[PDB]
């Protein structure tokens, strides 16, 4: 498969402006999971980086 | 508790 989503099981760790923040039980579409920790994605229509360690993808 | 470091952001 190909993981490319960010499902937050807990709050968001986005402390920066160039990042993106999600909430508990949320689905996010990742645009670039290439990285060893921080991946660049977007929630709904908001673009920003997120913690790939805090949340995990969702293969649907 | 997942710990993320911003010192490794997409670079």
């Amino acid at each position: 498969g190909r993981v490319r989503w960010a499902r937050a099981l807990y709050d968001f760790e986005a402390l920066e402006e160039d990042e993106l923040g999600f909430r508990s039980g949320e689905v996010v579409e990742v645009l670039d999971s290439s990285n060893p920790s921080w991946w660049t994605g977007r929630l709904h229509n908001k673009l920003g980086l997120f913690p790939a360690n805090y949340v995990a993808p969702m293969m649907r | 508790a997942p710990s993320i470091d911003r010192s490794t952001k997409p670079a």
